[PDB]
């Protein structure tokens, strides 16, 4: 699935 | 900026965001109750409102 990581 | 699409909250980089691969919704990981871990099996993911 598409995400947005934790930096 | 993006805003998630359940509780309307800011995108920031310290939180696991997800997107519904049916409405292309961004949401923050914690209000659709998906880990980082969990969406590592998920392929196409279908998030709760869309599950309706
Ligand atoms: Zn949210
Ligand atoms: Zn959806």
């Amino acid at each position: 699935a598409r995400t947005k990581q934790t930096a | 900026d993006t805003l998630c699409g359940s509780c309307g909250g800011n995108y920031t980089n310290d939180e696991f965001w997800i997107c519904c691969d049916v409405c292309e919704r961004w949401y923050h990981g914690k209000c659709v109750k998906i880990t980082p871990a969990k969406a590592e099996s998920i392929k196409q993911y279908k998030c709760p409102s869309c599950c309706t």
